[PDB]
């Protein structure tokens, strides 16, 4: 046997991975293999595989059986491009030892993590694992620690995207907590530390695999997964589209792409969206879609914390991040869940030089013991902090309500904002007329007459605007034009801040 | 228009260049009736639509050449977006 024959035989096995029968089962279950997923994700022919001939070196529990050797050791690693842009990937292969993590497994992932940080290219992981490989013991625990160290080091340096394409258990479930976005596949992917078998054995509770850690739970209730997609093919198609929004590294400006949508057009549809009656809700998404280039908007966590909307869009070709209230849900109030999603999004966009647009319509915070005992104070500070420390352009437009401390939390001008616009329907006050007048004229006669005078003078955006809180009051139809003008001149903005080893977020 | 065919052709063009979005409209019905062979010839009675659409309105039916044009347009537009997606300012 020549060396070339041995090489060819290893190449053929590396492509089969766990073997054809395992691959057959992989398809029966409605899943693609790790290599098929990469072929879909990356530009055709752009993928270059690294370390395809690496095998484990572990010899306990008869693991040294040649029948227990598999080239690639359960991960496919390499580099490629999406639409001409460099990206690093890795994908875990469930058909080889259940996708469990070995020492060598982690080493290969770390290698990719180090090359991407050095050059400044994003890393996209496709995760699917049964947890640690118990046959090696403590070697796999060091594997996790090294991966975690790279994921922390890369934070704020390169984007880190993690798409879950199957179950994930043990220590593996923490890597999506360190990356920037986590995506899942409905009814296929899971995230949990221990399985239902442990829950039943430890405590008298009955739960199944979907209820404990299914995609629907994490995208609707726990707030862990940013979005779930119907199947593997649609998940990767949307991932390519998402990729096109982000810079390659934090040293780069927000990408600018060819755009055919005139930057100076008006949107007459905005003038009548906001009702004159204060108790009538409207859909904030109608405003967002009409302003953004070609009416394309990428919504994050559509089913979690619906009272606040965050997502990506482009204006005049440039990627921007959008944050705003949704008056339809809980009157547009802030609560614990909305502050968590908001602060996380704002901080990512600031780290990677993506401008922020804020659409404010917030009457205050969600009252009640459910929020008080939940630490609403500690959690609300997260969104205020995320805006106050931002150094990227911030353009705020107030569409209607801004009462109380929520005015400042939703990126008010006095938090180093660049511009602040009000629509004619905006009203900025410490509280509404009823509270303010009954407190001011407490115990006085003819309070209702005093309230009429108070409403005429203060129930409008003018007592704030004349003091410098608002830069202009614009016809809503011109909102897009005004924002476009600001974005194209604030893009060269640079500011300094006192040196600090690191930031200290309230947590 | 100056004649019966000019006014009908111009109507067909106006309907395809008439943008209504946000509600459900009846342009599909108007665009097919005006091009119906009985309408162009004039064999129209007050119960015309009830005999043409005895089972309800189904939408415009494509022939062989029209399906090829629709497939070619949809495929070329798909690629046009795929090519635009690759044109970045050079970093
Ligand atoms: C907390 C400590 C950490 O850091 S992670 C600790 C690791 N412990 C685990 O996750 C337990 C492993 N199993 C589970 O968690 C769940 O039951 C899983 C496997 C995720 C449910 O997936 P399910 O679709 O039922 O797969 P399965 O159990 O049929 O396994 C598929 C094939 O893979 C294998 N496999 C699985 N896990 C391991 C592992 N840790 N080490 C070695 N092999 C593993 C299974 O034996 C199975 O192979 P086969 O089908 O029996 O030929
Ligand atoms: C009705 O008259 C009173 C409504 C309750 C007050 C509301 S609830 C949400 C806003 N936040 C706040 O502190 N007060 C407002």
């Amino acid at each position: 046997t020549s060396v070339n024959e041995r090489i060819e035989n290893k190449r053929r096995t590396a492509l089969l991975g766990g073997g054809q029968r395992r691959i057959d089962a992989q398809h029966k279950r409605g899943k693609l293999t790790a290599r098929e997923r990469i072929s879909l994700l990356l530009d055709p022919g752009s993928f270059v595989e690294s370390d395809m001939f690496v095998e484990h070196r572990c010899a306990d529990f008869g693991m040294a059986a040649d029948k227990n050797k598999f080239p690639g050791d359960s991960v496919v690693t390499g580099r490629g491009r999406i639409n001409g842009r460099l990206v690093y990937v890795f994908s875990q292969d469930f058909t080889v030892f259940g996708g469990s993590l070995s020492g060598a497994h982690a080493q290969k992932i770390c290698k990719i993590m180090d090359q991407a940080i050095t050059v400044g290219a994003p890393v996209i992981g496709l995760n699917d694992s049964g947890g640690a490989r118990i046959q090696e013991g403590v070697e796999s625990l060091a594997g996790y620690a090294d991966i975690f160290l790279r994921n922390v080091t890369a934070s704020g340096v390169i984007p880190q995207i993690s798409l879950i394409m199957g179950p994930c258990a043990g220590g593996a479930v923490y890597s999506p907590a360190l990356t920037d976005f986590t995506f899942m596949v409905k009814d296929t992917s899971y995230l949990f530390i221990t399985g239902p078998d442990v829950v039943k054995s430890v405590t008298n509770e009955d739960v199944t695999q979907e209820e404990l850690g299914g995609a629907k739970t994490h995208t609707t209730m726990s707030g862990v997964a940013h979005r779930a997609f119907e199947n593997d093919v649609d998940a990767l198609c949307n991932l390519r589209d998402f990729f096109n929004y982000l810079p390659l590294s934090s040293q780069d400006p927000a990408p600018v792409r060819e755009c055919h949508d005139p930057s100076d057009r008006l949107v007459p549809e905005l003038d009548t969206i906001v009702p004159l009656e204060s108790t009538k809700a409207y859909n904030m998404v109608d405003i967002i879609h009409s302003v953004v280039d070609e009416r394309e908007f990428f919504e994050i966590m559509p089913n979690y914390a619906k009272n606040i909307i965050v997502g990506f869009a482009r204006m005049n070709g440039r990627t921007v991040g959008i944050v705003g209230n949704q008056p339809k849900v809980a009157s547009g109030c802030l609560d614990i869940n909305s502050s968590v999603k908001g602060a996380r999004f704002v901080r990512f966009c600031d780290a990677f030089n993506i401008p922020l647009i804020t659409f404010v319509d917030v009457p205050g915070f969600l009252p009640g013991t459910a929020q008080e005992y939940g630490g609403i104070i500690r959690h609300g500070a997260k969104l205020l902090y995320a805006f106050a420390e931002a150094t990227v352009p911030k353009v705020t437009v107030i569409t209607r309500k801004a009462y109380g401390g929520a005015y400042d939390v939703m990126s008010s001008k006095h938090l180093c904002g660049d511009t602040n616009y009000a629509w004619p329907t905006a009203e900025i006050a410490v509280m509404g007329a009823k509270g303010a007048v009954e407190i001011i004229f407490k115990g006085h006669e003819n309070v209702e007459a005093a309230q009429a005078e108070y409403i005429e003078k203060f129930a409008n955006p003018f007592p704030a605007a004349v003091r410098g809180f608002v830069d202009d009051i614009i016809q809503p139809s011109s909102t897009r034009a005004r924002i476009c003008c600001d974005l194209d001149v604030l893009a060269s903005k640079k500011v300094q801040r006192p040196w600090r080893k690191h930031a200290n977020i309230p947590l | 228009g100056s004649d019966r065919t000019e006014a009908l052709k111009r109507m067909a063009d106006a309907l395809d260049n008439y943008v209504i979005r946000g509600v459900t409209h009846n342009i599909a019905l108007l665009r097919e009736v005006i091009i119906n062979s009985r309408f162009v010839k004039g064999d129209i009675s007050t119960k015309f639509l009830s005999d043409v659409y005895p089972d309800g309105f189904k939408g415009h039916m494509l022939t062989k050449s029209e399906k090829n044009q629709l497939l070619a347009i949809a495929s070329s537009l798909f690629v046009a977006f795929q090519l635009r997606a690759q044109h970045f300012q050079e970093n």
